[PDB]
């Protein structure tokens, strides 16, 4: 039970840690992000921006 | 019978002083490009170490 308790510590620490998110890098109050996220989260097959925010 | 004698002593002391000043001003277009981020990079180190980076 001592060896099983150590595994559950490792197995549960992996479930809590393993959380995925997508990060947008831009200026701290650049409103183009809010319009971008709103379009992306909803349906948006085509989004139009300019070169100063490259998704790569 | 004629005999002659002659002496002479000279002593010259000189002093010089020369002051030179120059200012060569060179105009390179490259030094103009490096002007851009000179003031801006002052507030890129302020931003990273004093302000909140999450919205």
């Amino acid at each position: 039970c001592d060896e099983l308790a150590e595994i559950i510590l490792s197995r549960f620490s992996l479930i809590m840690q393993s959380k995925f998110s997508k990060i947008f890098l831009s200026d701290i109050q650049d409103e183009t992000i809010n319009q971008f996220i709103n379009k992306l989260y909803n349906g948006a097959p085509f989004i139009k921006t300019d070169k100063y925010i490259d998704p790569e | 019978l004629r005999n002659g004698e002659s002496d002479t002593k000279r002593n010259t002391q000189s002093q010089n002083e020369m002051n030179r000043t120059g200012l060569t001003k060179q105009y390179l277009i490259d030094n103009l490009q490096k002007l851009y981020s000179m003031r801006d990079t002052i507030f890129k180190t302020y931003d990273k170490e004093c302000f909140l980076h999450i919205w």
